[PDB]
This record gives C-alpha cells, structure tokens and sequence, in this order.
C-alpha cells in the first residue's frame, strides 16, 4: 500500500454488488480514482454512492444494462478511463470485451485473452492439461455423438458415468448416469437440452469420482513468467453445484500434497502464460489423489478467505501486475497463519431444494462487525430491494482464527449476532452446517447436504436442555413485556396501584406440545420453573433492539423477537432457527379448551380480482406452477400499476389475466387447482 | 394639477361598471344578475357598506364584500363574479373573505355567501388552494358561533365547494348552478361515462339525491326573496335567544 | 426505543416514477416505536389508514393514504373512516401524525350521488377543528383542495415537512419549492431523520393552548 509507487489513475468497475464495492474500497486505500456503472434500478446501490462518478448504462435487465458492449464502452469514453475491471462473472471472461478493450489503449485488468479462450471451453482444457503433465479424470477425450458412442465409452471408462455439457457452467447440464439405459437416455436428454441453456450442443462422459472433495488452489502470475501458488481452499458444501461454505486451509491436505497440487497448479498456468489472478480446481479423492477440473480464468468468489490466512490483497496484486510491476513476493514469502472460514448468505429460502431465490425489501439489515475477527462484503444496504434480474445474494461472511475451532466458533456468533428482516435468508442451514458433527471432526464429501438431510432441510432439532432454555426465554421474554406493560407516568388524578403477582403460571405450546411454566422476577433475573427443571435468565431486558442478549444458567445466547402477538403468538431466532410459540397465562389457556377449531383452509382454487382493472403486463406464463409471494402480473388502473402474487401453492392451471383484457373486481386471474 | 381625483373616480367607474357592459350584457342573456345587482336586492335600500373596493390583484378582484342589514338586523355579505376578469380565488379575493369573515365573527352578525364561480381558471397558481385552505378553516371557527348561509347562484367547481357545505343551510338556483368536484369530461376520461353537467350538478340533482342543498328557487330575484324571508328567522349569533316577533 | 434513531430505509421507499405505488404501512412501522401499531377498520376503506401508536413512549394517532388502494384518492368511505378517528383523537389529547400522498378525489357519478361534497367537508371540519398538536409528512403528492383536507399549513398545521420526492401542485411546479419559498412546509426533510424530527416537535408541541370563541356545540356536516 505504498502510493508512492505509479499506477492507473482512473479505473472503471464493470461490474455491480459486493465485488464492485470491494473493488472500489482496495482503490480507494491505494488512491485511485474510480468509476461504477449501474442500471436505472441500482442508481442508489452501495457501489454508486461508493465512487467518485458514475453513469447509468441502461434498463434494469442485465442483458442490457451490464452485458451493453457498447454502453460500456462509451462510459469509458466519456469518463477517459485508464483500466477496467470486470470482477466475476458478466464480461469478466468475453473475449471480444477484452478485444474491444484493447482495441483502445485502455487495458484490461485480467488474464490475456489467449488464456480466456484456452481455459473457456473444456475439451481444449482437458487436452492442454494432459499436455501440461497434471492429473485428469479418466475418461474419452473427443466429443460423443450417439448414446451408443457413449455406451461404449462407458464399456471402459467403468460403470459410473459422468456427463458433463461442454463449456458453460455455473451447475448446468451435469448428470450422473448409472446403466447403459441411463448413460442412453440422459445422453439424449443432455443433448436435447444443450441447445436450450448454452448452444454449444457438445457433451463429454467421464468417470464420477465417488465422496469427492472440491479443492482449490489459487494462482497469481504477473507478465515476466512468474506464477506463485497461495495455500489452497476447501469447496465441499455444496447445493445445485453451488459453494455455499468456503475454509481457506483445507483440514484434509497434508504439506507434500499442497506442495505437489501447488507445483501442479503452477505448470499449468505456465503452460498457459496466465498474467492475472485464476484458480484451478481440483477433485481429491479419499486416498489423496487429486484430479484437475476446469479453471477459473478470473477473480473467485471465495477469494477473500484466503486473503485472510496469506495476509495478501488479491485485488491490489492483479492491479499491479496490470501496472507491469513484477510480483513482490516470493514462493518461501507464502505462509499460512491461521484459519478461516466463510459462507455466502443468500437471500433464499433453505426449507425448499435447500434453497430457492426470494425476492422483498430489507426493512431491517445489521451486520455484526464488533465481533472479534469478522469481516464482512456485502453490496447491500438497509432498505435495499432483491429483485429478479441478479444474483440473490446478500453477503459473504468471514471469521478467521488462530486455529479451526476458534473460527467455526466466531462465525457461529456472528450468524447469531446478523440482522435481517424483510427477506428470507438462510442463515439456519448455514448455522447447522457450521455445527454440524461431521463438519466438525472434518469428514465432508460434494453430497453432504444430500447424506446429511435426505428429506431435506427441517431446521434445528434442539434437545431437551436447549428446549428448555428455549422455553425460559421465550417466557422470560412475555413476562417482561407484561411488566413494561404497567409502567405508566405519574397522573396525580388516579393514582395507577400496581398488581402484586409474585408467580405468572403461563402455558407454553411449542410445536405440537404443551408446557407448564412458572416464573419469578427478582429484578433483572427471572427464576423460571419448566416441567420441575429450574432456570436462571438474566439480561438487560431491553425489549426494543432487535438483538438480546441473555445469560441461562451462566450460558450466554443470542435470540431476536421476530414477531409478537396480543393474542400469545411469538416468533423467536434461537440459535439460527426461528421457532414459533405460543404463550398463554393458566387461566386463558383453560377457558381456551372450550374455543371450537375454525377451518380456514378452504379451497381458494380461483383467485378473485381484489380490484377493478386492466390488464396490461403479464410476469409468468401460463401453465408454470409457482408458489406464494411470487410475482403475477401488472394491472394498470387509473393510471396506477399494481401487481399481485400467486394465491396458493396449486399448479397454475392457466393465467386468465393478459394484456388488453379488462378484469374486473371478483374475476379469476389465475386458475390453479 | 392633481390627477388622484380622476384616478379615484376612473377606479370606480371600473369597479362598479367591473369588465364593461359587454360583459353585463352577456351576464344578462343569460338570465342572471350581476354581484352589485344581486347584494342591492337582497339587502335593504341604501344599507350596503362595501370593503377594500379599491384592492386589486384590475379593481374590484372579482368579489364585492361589505355589510348590510335585512329589515334592520346587522348582516355580512360576499358576492363572487368572475365572468368579468380574474378567473382565480387565488390573490386578493380569499384575503378579502376571510377579512369579511373575521368582522363578522368579531362583531357577532351572521355570513351570507353568494357564490357564483362562473369562468374560473382552475389551473392558476398555488395561492388558491391556500385561500380555500383559509376559508375553509374561517368557516370551521365561526360554526356553532354565528350562522352562515351559502346560495349558489353559479357554476361552483372545483375545491371550492367544500365552504359551501361546511356552512349551516345552502340554496341553490335552478338551471343556472351546479356543485360538483371533477367536471363531467374528466369524469368521461376517467370512469368512461356520458354524463351531462345538469344532471351531474345540477339543483335537482343535489335537492332531491344527493342531500347536500336545502332548498331549489326558481331564479335569482325568487331565490333572494325567499333569503330574505329565511334569513329573517334565525338569530344573529349564538349568544342571542331565538328571535321573537309581532304576533296577531 | 431511543428517539433519534435513524430510518435509513426509507430513502428508496417512494418510487422516482409517479406511475407506481408503495406501502404506507412500511413506513409508518419503520417511523414508530418498536414497529408497532394498532390499525383501524383495516379491512374497511384500504385507501386511507388510521391507527394508534407510539411516539418515545407517547400515545399518537396515525392518518395516513394508502396509495396501493385506489391511489390513495379519498372517496365517501375513507372521509367518513378518518374523520371520526381525527374527532376521537382530539376529544382525547392524543396527538395526530399525518402522511400524505393524496392525488385528489375520486370521480364518478356514484361518489356525487352519494354526497362526496358533506363527506369530505366531514374530513375538512375533522382535520381543522383539532386543537392537539398534529404533524404532517407529505411524501410524495398533494393535488387540489385535497392537498387542503389532510391538514395544510393553514389548517393551523403545526408543523410541515415534505420529502425530496414531495410535489405539491394544483393539477398534475413538479418539486416542493412553490410550497417552501411560500411557508407551505416547514422543511425538506431527509426521510432517514422522520421520526427524530416527529419526536422532537412532539417535545415541543405538548404544551399548546389554542382559544377559540365560545359555542354550545358547532354544526358537524354530519
Ligand atoms: N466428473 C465429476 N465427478 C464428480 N463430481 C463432479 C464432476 N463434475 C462435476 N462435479 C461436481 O460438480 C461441481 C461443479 O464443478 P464445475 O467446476 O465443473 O462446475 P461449473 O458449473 O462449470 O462451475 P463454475 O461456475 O465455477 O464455472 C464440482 O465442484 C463437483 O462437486
Ligand atoms: C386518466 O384517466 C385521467 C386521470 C385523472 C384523475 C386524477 S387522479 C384523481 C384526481 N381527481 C381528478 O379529477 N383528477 C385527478
Ligand atoms: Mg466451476
């Protein structure tokens, strides 16, 4: 961090979220001017207000907006950029992006394009890498065209098949097959379904490694032939073949095998000539031994990990190879200190595929940046919207330590101690993976979250101490609030007389349980009584900050009151998982057994208009089944645009409501069953 | 040679002759009197004291306030006529009312509002919902203290109809006055209906279903005699018993 | 609950283009203490919301137009709903908190036949009849005399604010500066800092007197 040093002045960040953000912070903490492009929708983002300018680029989709070849380029023009850097994804790896850019004497931040179109596509990858002396999977190099081709591969290549759609990505076009039946028929289907998501119409078959570890290992390189190798990183925890949670050191390596992948990694970027920051990816085996799969040709998004045992600027490194320095540091110059460990926090629902996207406004968005060894990179802000058109992501979350347990147990206080409302996160897997069992002892394969959870994510089964002290607070937490109830100013007209209750016996249903509760307060400490065991809670009660903080029986906890009801309903975050209960006191909870069960279910099979309208955009398209909260239609009336979600989780049966149809209060707008 | 004597005689020849006597002419084709016309009937005979005759925005401002008195009792009127000039209750117009109002609730004598908005720009500036915002709150202090009395003898349109609803009794007159908040064309661009201003506003309209006038008159010189005749029931304030009168 | 927490949510809450609508609910929870409010007839008239909440631990009664509903036009139904909430709360020394974001009145030959005009003068008498202290936030727009029914300035409005996206006109002078250079509102504020300033001027406004001249009882237009 040296500004004496001479280096781009102005740098346009093509690119938008929390890499735009952290782009713009490492320039800004080396002196560079710096300059963001956003669409019409993220005109107040985070990144926009972060730079010195900025220049809207386009509408709201990103096929127009931050895919706009041109728009980019003119951006450039006007602002006289001296760089660009594209982050991940995007234009990161186009290749006529880097032509165009170098078409101009602005350069661009990232690997030359010969690597781009080398490490883009996955045969001439394979190929190059079994020229490049490095491990490879096993299987048929060439491109299979009948399923009868790929039955006879797999008469050699062994009874697992592996098929894999060529170039493309991001968990797309990948599917086991088992028996020649199934290598015929998903071979087929892969083929039919390669012109529908990437075009390419190319397929490979490999041999499927069995429990695989996704090893990583980064690389940087500069344009004088020098290539370091930084430690490694761990990618096991996987859904939809997406990294969820990251480790920088990796629990199952050794030294001799990080040093041989290292050295691997290595000749094969020199094999390449790569000038920037990549990654390469590696399949490790239960028996050590490592198989190379594909090469991220651009900055990672895991990268921040391993910036925090290595104590290196990844982002600051590749700007100076951009520069033309040399690298400053050597192989010997590389060390580990410490451990670390991150997650990605996505703004999705985990009690549904382990994850399906949501969308809303943050009507409440806290980070814990006090806590010790935390670091956090999110491109978003309290009342921030999550729309459609982009990732889903809200953040990255990182805790390092001196050694593994102390970091797992740092980002299990900072997950408690995070604030989100108005969406739907997933915070509560990402707690229980953090905690699970074999998480910790360190025995994780890319099928953890299937072996783990069979039927799928349920949340947090908390034994019987947690369920009482769960218990305990929840009615601590009412008992308080009736307390503060009776606190009024003096009125010197009717005196208020406090009631004396010593004891509140309280009915605590819990799932599909009841509970007798009594409790005392002495103060600031409760006494509570559950079922014969006997807790202490004490805190300092403050019943409107959005974290609280109590101590049961000398342990301490973090919960969050989600929601609070007149009626006894409560919603409370324990340990990562939002559990509802439901508080009476003795009396109302015996005169409620007379209370008949109302049926509300009902059908609602038609969705009656709420208001008169015209139709005029339609959202979804007949025949898709989508579930609650999702987004319909848009009506236009009176000059007003209003749009609904889906009623119930029925298949939509058929979208009534279109464009140029009038639709009326009390008329269906979509038909599900 | 002083020359204010023939400016003050120019300005009332102007304020009493308004926008000339074209503009009374067409007045007159259509049936109905003018401001001066319509406070000389309906007070009595060499009674009315006008104010701020010579406040402008052109004299006169498009409202004739003063007061006067009906067989011998103490009244406080305000007569609109914007077809001459003006076409705004924005300036000096809402200023004048509400100085009429504040009189009348300061000595204890009842308001009598003739309102006729007739050609009115409703699309000046911002001062005229600030005047009605004034009336408005004016005519909420004085009820319940001094009686107010409110005839249409006009098109009304726009916000201002809400004084004349928050006063205690309104008349109307018919086939010349109208009430009503959106006119009948953006009623066709908004709610896609053929709908006439008579029908929409008009005094049978708002006397016999939409309960918000008291009373229809058949015309101008009717509808102030029966004023009179009304007018001479009610008390002058809150603070007086109910009037008493020669019996037979 | 402290009294100067910032609300920084609602800086983006009110779209830039006046075609599209937003939830006053979401700002009215965001605004008051410990997000909790108890809604009026909240199924009834949805164009305009009325409810009682908590300001530094001071009851205050809430209006507010809905513009999700109808744009937030005022018609019979929602006049009558908010009149008798505003006449409850001034009979009761409970302090008025309004947001506005009114486009005008309905139009229609049902709204006409039906006495719009008495029912609006109901919300009219209902707004300028309070002597409580009474805080208004114009949000977005304000047309008409039905920028004058939800407690103008001259409505003896005690105090005015208007956000960067407030437009107050006449008819459909798109920004607020009309209104500023003539005393119309108080102040531009930053939504971030409401509820501090509501706060404040509830510190300031809780010991108003007003007189008024004596009667019986006034004439409703009931
Ligand atoms: N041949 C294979 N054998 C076993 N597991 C595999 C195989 N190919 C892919 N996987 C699994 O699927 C994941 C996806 O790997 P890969 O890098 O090919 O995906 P991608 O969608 O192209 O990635 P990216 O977004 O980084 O380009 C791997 O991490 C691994 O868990
Ligand atoms: C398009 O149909 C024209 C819209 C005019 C209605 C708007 S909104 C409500 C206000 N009341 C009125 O008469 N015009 C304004
Ligand atoms: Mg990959």
């Amino acid at each position: 961090y040296d500004p004496n040093e001479k280096t781009f002045d102005k740098i346009l960040v093509a690119n938008r979220g929390e890499i735009a953000c952290r782009v713009i912070r490492t320039c800004k903490k080396m002196g560079i001017k710096t300059v963001a492009i956003h669409s019409d929708v993220d005109a107040s983002s985070v990144h926009v207000k972060m730079a010195d300018e900025a220049v809207c680029v386009g509408p709201a989709p990103t096929s127009k907006s931050y895919l706009n070849m041109d728009a980019i380029m003119e951006a450039i023009k006007k602002t006289r950029a001296q760089a660009v850097h594209p982050g991940y994804g995007f234009l990161s790896e186009n290749k006529e992006f880097a032509r165009c850019l170098a078409a101009e004497d602005v350069v661009f931040i990232g690997p030359d394009t010969h690597a781009i179109q080398a490490m883009g596509d996955k045969i001439e990858s394979k190929l190059l890498a079994k020229k490049a002396e490095v491990n490879t999977i096993p299987g048929f190099d060439g491109v299979v065209k009948d399923a009868e081709e790929a039955v006879r591969i797999a008469r050699e290549i062994g009874y697992p098949v592996m098929i894999k759609a060529s170039a493309g990505g991001g968990g797309k076009g990948m599917r086991i097959a088992w028996d020649d039946e199934e290598t015929r028929d998903g071979f087929r289907l892969s083929s039919q379904e390669a012109a529908s998501s990437f075009g390419d119409d190319r397929l490979l078959i490999e041999k499927f490694i069995d429990n695989p570890r996704h090893i990583e290992i980064q690389v940087l390189g500069d344009k004088h032939g020098n290539a370091l190798w930084l430690n490694e990183r761990e990618c096991s925890i996987q859904r939809r073949n997406q990294k969820v949670v990251e480790e920088a050191p990796s629990i199952f390596l050794d030294a001799e095998t990080r040093r041989a992948m290292g050295e691997q990694a290595v000749a094969l970027a020199r094999a390449v000539k790569y000038s920037s920051a990549g990654t390469v990816e590696f399949l490790v085996d239960s028996k050590k031994n490592f198989y190379f799969l594909e090469m991220n040709t651009r900055l990672q998004v895991e990268h921040p990990v391993t910036e925090c045992i290595t104590g290196l600027d990844l982002v600051q490194e590749m700007i100076r190879v951009a520069k033309g320095y040399p690298l400053r540091h050597k192989q010997a110059d590389i060390r580990i200190n410490g451990w670390a460990v991150e997650c990605r926090v996505y703004a999705e629902d985990p009690y549904k595929s382990f994850g399906l996207p949501s969308i809303g406004r943050l009507s409440q968005y806290q980070e814990p940046l006090h806590l010790p060894g935390v670091r956090v990179d999110s491109g978003i802000q309290p009342g921030s919207d999550i729309s459609i058109y982009y990732d889903p992501m809200i953040s990255k979350l990182i805790t390092y330590g001196s050694d593994r347990t102390e970091a797992l147990k740092r980002m299990a206080d900072a997950l408690d101690n995070y604030v989100i409302r108005g969406v739907t996160h997933n915070i509560a897997l990402l707690r229980e993976v953090i905690i699970n069992s074999r998480f910790v002892k360190g025995d994780i394969s890319t099928k953890f979250l299937s072996d783990v959870y069979p039927d799928g994510f349920k949340g947090h089964m908390l034994t019987k101490s947690e369920k009482n002290q769960l218990l305990a607070i929840a009615s601590s937490l009412f008992v308080a609030f009736q307390l503060r109830a009776q606190h009024f100013q003096e009125n010197s007209r009717m005196p208020v007389i406090k009631p004396d209750i010593a004891n509140w016996e309280l009915s605590v249903k819990l799932h599909d349980k009841v509970h007798t509760v009594v409790a005392s307060n002495n103060g600031s400490v409760f006494s509570v009584e559950v079922d014969g065991s006997k807790l202490n809670v004490t805190s300092t009660w403050n019943l409107a900050s959005p974290l609280l903080s109590v101590s049961v029986d000398g342990t301490q906890r973090t919960v969050q009151c989600l929601s609070r009801e007149a009626g006894g309903n409560m919603s409370i975050q324990f340990l990562g998982t939002v559990y509802k209960v439901n508080i009476l006191t003795r009396l109302a909870a015996e005169l409620n057994k007379f209370m008949l069960e109302k049926v509300t279910e009902d059908t609602s099979s038609v969705l009656r208009s709420p208001m008169p309208g015209v139709v005029v955009a339609v959202s979804v398209k007949p025949g898709d089944a989508v579930a609650e909260g999702q987004e319909i239609c848009v009506i236009e009336a009176m000059k007003m645009q209003n749009s609904m979600t889906a009623g119930k989780t029925g298949t939509v049966k058929s979208v009534h409501c279109q464009a140029g149809d009038t639709v009326g209060e009390g008329d269906l707008l979509v038909e599900l069953e | 040679a002083t020359s204010v004597n023939e400016r003050i005689e120019n300005k009332r020849r102007t304020a009493l002759l308004g926008g000339g006597q074209r503009r009374i002419d067409a007045q007159h084709k259509r049936g109905k009197l003018t401001a001066r016309e319509r406070i000389s009937l309906l007070l009595d005979p060499g009674s009315f004291v006008e104010s701020d005759m010579f406040v402008e925005h052109f004299p006169g401002d498009s409202v004739v306030t003063g007061r006067g008195r009906i067989n011998g009792r103490l009244v406080y009127v305000f007569s609109q006529d914007f077809t001459v000039f003006g076409g705004s209750l924005s300036g000096a117009h809402a200023q004048k009312i509400c100085k009429i109002m504040d009189q009348a609730i300061t000595v204890g004598a009842p308001v009598i509002g003739l309102n006729d908005s007739g050609g009115a720009q409703i699309q000046e500036g911002v001062e005229s919902l600030a005047g009605y915002a004034d009336i408005f709150l004016r005519n909420v202090t004085a009820s319940g203290v001094i009686p107010q009395i409110s005839l249409i003898m006009g098109p009304c349109a726009g916000g201002a109809v809400y004084s004349p609803a928050l006063t205690d009794f309104t008349f109307m007159v018919k086939d010349t006055s109208y009430l009503f908040i959106t006119g009948p064309d953006v009623v066709k661009s908004v709610t896609n209906e053929d709908v006439t201003q008579e029908e929409l506003g008009g005094a049978k309209t708002h006397t016999t279903m939409s309960g918000v006038a008291h009373r229809a008159f058949e015309n101008d010189v009717d509808a102030l005699c029966n004023l009179r005749d009304f007018f001479n029931y009610l008390p002058l304030s809150s603070q007086d018993p109910a009037p008493v009168r020669e019996c037979h | 609950d402290p009294s100067d927490r910032l609300v920084p949510e609602l800086d983006t809450i009110v779209p830039l283009e006046s075609t599209k609508a937003y939830n006053m609910v979401d700002i009215i929870h965001s605004v008051v203490d410990e997000r909790e409010f108890f809604e009026i007839m909240p199924n009834y008239a949805k164009n305009i919301i009325v409810g009682f909440a908590r300001m530094n631990g001071r009851t205050v009664g809430i209006v507010g137009n809905q513009p999700k509903v109808a744009s937030g036009c005022l018609d019979i139904n929602s006049s009558v709903k908010g009149a008798r909430f505003v006449r409850f709360c001034d009979a009761f020394n409970i302090p008025l908190i309004t947001f506005v974001d009114v486009p005008g009145f309905l139009p229609g030959t049902a709204q006409e036949y039906g006495g719009i005009i008495r029912h609006g003068a109901k919300l009219l008498y209902a707004f300028a009849e309070a002597t409580v202290p009474k805080v208004t936030v114009i949000t977005r727009k304000a047309y008409g005399g039905a920028y004058d029914v939800m407690s103008s300035k001259h409505l003896c409005g005690d105090t005015n604010y208007a956000w960067p996206t407030a437009e107050i006109a006449v008819m459909g002078f798109a920004n607020p500066f009309p209104a500023a250079v003539r005393g119309f509102v108080d102040d531009i504020i930053q939504p971030s800092s409401t509820r501090a300033r509501i706060c404040c001027d509830l510190d300031v406004l809780a010991s108003k007197k007003v007189q008024r001249p004596w009667r019986k009882h006034a004439n409703i237009p009931l």
